[PDB]
């Protein structure tokens, strides 16, 4: 039972302060990089921050620099997000996610916690559709410093669920992912293939890669995939 | 220069205990991984290691100072990765063991300095992008 569980979310006034916690169970926490990822209501995934195992390497997205502070206590298996000078734009569900040392894929995700305060670098088509049995393709476009220098990861998000690792290292499937799913990378672009649609494939799909110029994780804007004419 | 000092401390400590045979935060975690993977690489590549050792013909201190030439020449040849970096430090330990048998133990500390120098000078940017020694630990985690 390898799990991650977020705490701390709630209603806060603009300019307020709020502290988030993430409890890790079932693994050697001191040997993994940890990340925060947020999702505004009805919107796409947005990387927030990351911390290495010994706290030596820390990174933040441009939209939180100076107001948000990431920290970790390996003796309590806990990851924290200290949020000062909170803005209306910070309203989102915040996810805790584990990163694999050999691949940089986010293999374990928590259930999320709602923080209520009261343009992405990788482009994807906003929609895709098909019929059962059909082969459908979803594209992901980046540039020299991200996809052109690093591997691509794909994430599936079923309605009303947290994201899950679908593809890692361009075309590698983790245990539990059907072989209907495959990936490819060419230059500064990448693609996700579903060879033979099934009704449980109706979901949202996001790509992601590390950016060497921004020193940040860049996610795609997402693709809503609809399964038409079944019974 | 924290990165040069940190790398030297890890490489020197491991080379010392590989020759003596007696063990002694982020550095603590890196040595544990290095012992596990390093001693693994040494066994899997003994045929290649002994062949390189006999080709080098290290008998004194002068030979140890000339090793920096071959080091830069073969380490810089292709594309780097964590595995090649581990082979550099594992063969460095395999030479330090030979230096103990031929009564040249005084040449273990300068060899460790030469290894650290090549690593940091040629690959500093690669090491920084890969999260240095935190990254090294996370990569080999089992
Ligand atoms: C040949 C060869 N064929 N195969 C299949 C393998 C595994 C080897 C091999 C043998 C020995 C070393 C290496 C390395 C490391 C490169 C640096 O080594 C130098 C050269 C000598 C002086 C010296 C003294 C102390 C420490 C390092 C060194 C590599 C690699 O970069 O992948 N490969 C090596």
């Amino acid at each position: 039972q390898v799990t991650l569980k977020e705490s701390g979310g709630g209603l806060v006034k603009p300019g307020g302060s709020l502290r988030l916690s993430c409890a890790a169970s079932g693994f050697t926490f001191s040997s993994y990089s940890m990340n925060w990822v947020r999702q505004a209501p009805g919107k796409g995934l947005e990387w927030v921050s990351s911390i290495s195992s010994s706290s030596s390497y820390i990174y933040y997205a441009d939209s939180v620099k100076g107001r948000f502070t990431i920290s970790r206590d390996n003796a309590k298996n806990s990851l924290y997000l200290q949020m000062n000078s909170l803005r209306a734009e910070d309203t989102a569900v915040y996810y805790c996610a584990r990163q694999v040392g050999a691949t940089w894929a986010f293999d374990i995700w928590g259930q999320g916690t709602l923080v209520t305060v009261s343009q992405s670098v990788l482009t994807q088509p906003p929609s895709a559709s098909g019929t059962p049995g059909q082969r459908v393709t979803i594209s992901c476009s980046g540039s020299s410093s991200n996809i052109g220098s690093n591997t691509v990861n794909w994430y599936q998000q079923l309605p009303g669920t947290a994201p899950k690792l679908l593809i890692y290292s361009n075309n590698q499937r983790p245990s539990g992912v059907p072989d209907r799913f495959s990936g490819s990378k060419s230059g500064t672009s990448a693609s996700l293939a579903i060879s033979g649609l099934q009704s449980e494939d109706e979901a949202d799909y996001y790509c992601a890669a590390w950016d060497d110029s921004l020193n940040a994780w860049v996610f795609g804007g997402g693709t809503k995939l609809t399964v038409l004419g079944a019974a | 220069d924290d990165l040069y000092r940190q790398s030297l401390e890890i490489i020197s400590r491991y080379l010392r205990e590989q020759a003596t045979g007696s063990k002694d935060a982020a550095g603590r975690r890196a040595l544990e991984t290095l012992r596990r993977v390093g001693d693994g690489v040494q066994r899997n590549h003994e045929t290649a290691f002994q062949g390189m050792l006999r080709k080098l013909d290290i008998k004194n201190e002068d030979d140890v100072k000339s090793l920096s030439r071959v080091m830069i020449h073969v380490f810089s040849d292709g594309v780097t990765n964590w595995g090649r970096i581990v082979t550099l430090i594992s063969f460095g330990a395999f030479v330090a063991k030979h230096l103990k048998t031929i009564n040249q133990e005084s040449c273990i500390e300068p060899l460790a300095e030469s290894i650290t120098d090549v690593l940091v000078r040629t690959k500093r940017d690669w090491l920084v992008k890969q999260r240095g020694w935190d990254g090294f630990v996370e990569f080999f985690h089992v």
